[PDB]
RNA sequence: GAUGGGGAAGCUCCGUUUCAAAGGCCUGCAGGCCACCAUCGAAAGGGAAUCCGGUUAAGAUUCCGGAACCUGG
RNA sequence: GCUUGUGACGGCCCGUGAAAAUCCACAGGAAGGAAUAGUUUUCAUGCCAGGUCGUACUGAUAACCGCAGCAGGUCUCCAAG
RNA sequence: UUGACAUUGUGAAGAGUUUCUUUACUUAUUCAAUGAAGCGGAGCUGGAAUUCAUUUUCCACGUUCUAGCAUUCAAGGUCCCAUUCGGGGCUGAUCCGGGUU
């Protein structure tokens, strides 16, 4: 309107001096950030073995919901109910009941490490979670085969960090059940026949194939063009 | 014996520049977008003797595209250029005295000055007074345009590598003799401790391989081969030939 | 000298004008007319580029 | 699921910078003041020279320890005899011990007040 | 010549726009801008500002009398 | 006239013959701003303070160094007829 | 200084089961600059092609007489808020990969 006066800007070279914008691609970044995203790069680079790409095959997310709602009946316990269950067994059963029969068995995850793997080489493990992003990696890079070779049920997951919850734990890394009530076995053998599936009888071949190979966005889009536009 | 003149000089502490006078070091802009795809005009504000550097400066200004600021550079001049000039620089940039461009952005035959060995190394041959350097032809074939040096040598380099367009100023200095020991002392004042110089036959055998005497004279061949000793290595040294020559090409 | 200037009233630093105690009067208006005139030979470049780009 | 730099370069992002919280008080106790009046002001000096500033000039002359000056000097002063000070001057004598001259303004008389301390 | 760092068995060495997350500027926080930034290094370099007269055995552009100037608040 | 400072000039160079703190100005136009009044302290005037250290004497054919009160050596200003 | 071994990975091509020659790659390593500013890819846009215009093969990307000036998330336009005075968002300044180059 006649007071307001549109003058524009050029932005233009040797002239209209620039403007603000988003750097953020052309950040000097710190070197710890630097170093995770390079390492990041640098593994999806140097073809991996079968051994390793047997992971980053995860989970749909549906059957991770499922699979953690199940998983979520067979919590652990937690200090409070530790606590009144060793208070009420013990003033009933030490003058009276069964020295620990006066309070009912447990069922839970029977989670941490050492003692899913002792339980997996007893042949006493029902069914198996392991967390994808581990660091370092060789403490479970030997459990799909294991399992595969005790005919066991496993899958791959996602968020240590998700199964430590389910422990109220920061992180797991592992869990792994056995204890299971009747009443879940139906939804028990569901997962296990879909997961059997996606993950155990596909072990042999994700075995065979190797991972990585990956160019990148600039030299990966040169390929392209040196193949397309040259033949 | 001793250690050599020579063999000293890598240490500094005496030998090295008398860089109080000088200005800032010469060079060529931050390579950036605007060269890298159009131009940019700056001017010159004045030119300058530098000291213990024939091949006289220019001051030039250029508008900071981003931040409202100036930015002041150090050309080497060009024979011909001028206060109040404007100067224009880019890939894009018009083919005159004293404008920079790259190489594939001019023809063969063209000479500049102050060119790039590589793009952003702002300024590495033809810095050197009424000096300058060739181009004879490209190569758009991995962007190599090739150049014929004052050495008379020839090279190949990066076709986007900038120059600046002329011959540097100064020109017959050397024409000019110096007639007397304090010329050149001011003259070598001015740049480093690298004169006078004694002559190896008259020093002492345990300060130079030549040294001793009886007589002023050497005794051995002053051909000392390039796979040689620091501390050896003190007459001609690579010679291909020696003694007075004709001739004579630089390379052909 | 330059801290005196700081004690000294500003008449004493500066004439009566744009550019003051910067520049020389001869300057400023060499600095004026060149604005003027540019500014005028931008319109007519401004002008007879679209001319010229209508002009096919 | 981003964010906007609009510059290349990065700083240490700001945080909180707590205060302290001393659980057990480093020093046992607070000094005294050291560097009391008493303690600053030593000695008058009687030297006939000094006496013929007081008798003059309206000056005392006194002996200083070095920690001082001339702040602390006139506060003193002022306390140690409810006067008013007009200035000092001060230096080191090659003894290795403070003196200072203290000129006192004109309502007071640097004789009497000698006298009135005790010495004269 | 410290620091980040990097060498050296190490005493310590290299380097001082350092391959660094290197802050403080205004108007508890909200606004805002702005940063290769230790520190030392000249009693003859640079640099805010003072003079006269008089005074002591011995001090003085320092003291006394008089008259100024500069900074900071 | 002597010393000394100073200016504008002229000659010299393949020699063109420090840096920083600090101070100022300019452009800029962020902002705030008068009527019973409101703005300004780079005008004048007014008020308080201005710390620490050194400060004497020699500076040489007797105070420095030369083992010493050594004819030696040791930077410099003033400069009458 | 030269050779071997290790760092030292991935592809191809092939003279005499060989194990030797160049040449392919980026992540290793190496070099350089920058307050890590504008890489890359498809574009758009624009000219200039055509047709009773529509891609229907064409093409390229805003500053050059002059010792000026270019700064306040940018003016404009478009939305919200009620908007008293002032804020806030999108464009203006194509979109997408975050390989600083």
């Amino acid at each position: 309107n006649p007071l307001t006066h549109s003058t524009p800007k050029n932005f233009g070279i040797g002239q209209a001096v620039q403007p603000k914008r988003n750097l953020s691609r052309y950040v000097k970044w710190p070197e710890y950030v630097r170093v995770q995203r390079q390492k990041k790069i640098l593994s999806i680079r140097l073809k991996v073995p079968p051994t390793i790409a047997q992971f980053q095959y995860t989970l749909d997310r549906n059957t991770a919901a499922e699979t953690f709602k199940l998983f979520n009946k067979y919590r652990p316990e937690t200090a409070a109910e530790k606590k009144e269950r060793l208070t009420k067994e013990a003033a009933a059963v030490a003058e009276g009941k069964s020295k620990q029969d006066a309070s009912p068995k447990p069922y839970a995850v029977k989670y941490g490490l050492n003692h899913v793997v002792a339980l997996i080489e007893n042949k006493k493990a029902k069914l198996v979670l392991i967390a994808n992003d581990v660091d370092p990696i060789e403490l479970v890079v030997f459990l799909p085969a294991l399992c595969k070779k005790m005919g066991v049920p496993y899958a791959i997951v996602k968020g240590k960090a998700r199964l430590g919850t389910l422990v109220n734990q920061k992180t797991s890394a592992v869990a792994a059940l056995t204890e299971v009530r009747a009443e879940d076995e139906a939804a028990l053998a569901k997962l296990v026949s879909t997961i059997d599936a996606n993950f155990a009888d596909k072990y042999d071949e994700v075995k065979k194939h190797w991972g990585g190979g990956i160019l990148g966005n600039k030299a990966q889009a040169k390929m392209d063009k040196r193949a397309k536009n040259s033949d | 014996g001793r250690v050599i003149r020579n063999q000293r000089k890598g240490a500094g502490s005496i030998f090295t520049s008398h860089t109080r006078l000088r200005q800032g070091a010469a060079k060529l802009r931050t390579l950036d977008y605007a060269e890298r795809h159009g131009y940019i005009r700056g001017i010159v504000k004045q030119i300058v003797h530098d000291s213990g550097r024939g091949a006289p400066l220019a001051k030039v200004v250029f508008r900071d595209p981003y931040k409202y600021r100036l930015r002041e550079e150090i050309f080497i001049a060009n024979e011909g250029v001028h206060t109040g000039q404007f100067i224009y620089a880019g890939k894009k940039a018009s083919l005159n005295v004293g404008n920079v461009l790259p190489l594939g952005s001019v023809p063969e035959g063209t000479i500049v000055s102050n060119v790039e060995e590589k793009p952003g190394d702002r300024g590495a041959l033809a810095r050197a007074s009424g000096n300058y350097v060739i181009i004879i032809g490209h190569n758009p074939d991995e962007n190599k345009t090739r150049v014929r040096l004052p050495s008379g040598a020839k090279k190949v380099i990066s076709s986007d590598a900038r120059g600046v367009i002329g011959v540097i100023a100064g020109g017959g200095r050397v024409d000019k003799p110096l007639l007397k020991a304090g010329r050149a002392f001011h003259k070598y004042r001015l740049k480093r401790n690298s004169w006078p110089k004694t002559r190896g036959v008259a020093m002492n055998p345990v300060d130079h391989p030549h040294g001793g005497g009886n007589h002023q004279h050497i005794g051995k061949a002053s051909t000392i081969s390039r796979g040689a000793v620091s501390g050896q290595k003190a007459g001609l040294i690579a010679a291909r030939r020696t003694g007075l020559l004709r001739g004579s090409q630089k390379t052909q | 000298r330059p801290r005196q200037y700081a004690t000294v009233s500003k008449t004493h630093k500066t004439v009566s004008r744009a550019y003051g105690g910067s520049r020389c009067a001869n300057c400023v208006k060499e600095r004026i007319i060149r604005a003027f005139l540019i500014e005028e030979q931008k319109i007519v470049k401004k002008v007879v580029k679209e001319q010229t780009e209508a002009a096919k | 699921a981003l964010k906007v730099r609009t510059s290349a370069t990065f700083r240490l992002p700001k945080t909180l910078k707590l205060a302290r919280a001393p659980k057990y008080a480093s020093k046992a106790v607070p000094h005294y003041n050291r560097l009391d009046s008493y303690k600053v002001i030593e000695q008058p000096i009687t030297s006939e020279t000094a006496m013929k500033k007081v008798e003059d000039g309206n000056i005392l002359v006194f002996q200083v320890s070095m920690k001082a000056n001339k702040y602390q000097i006139k506060k003193a002063v002022k306390e140690l005899y409810e006067v008013d000070v007009l200035k000092v001057n001060t230096l080191v004598r090659p003894n290795g011990t403070k003196k200072a001259y203290v000129r006192l303004t004109a309502d007071y008389d640097a004789l009497d007040i000698a006298n009135r301390i005790g010495y004269i």
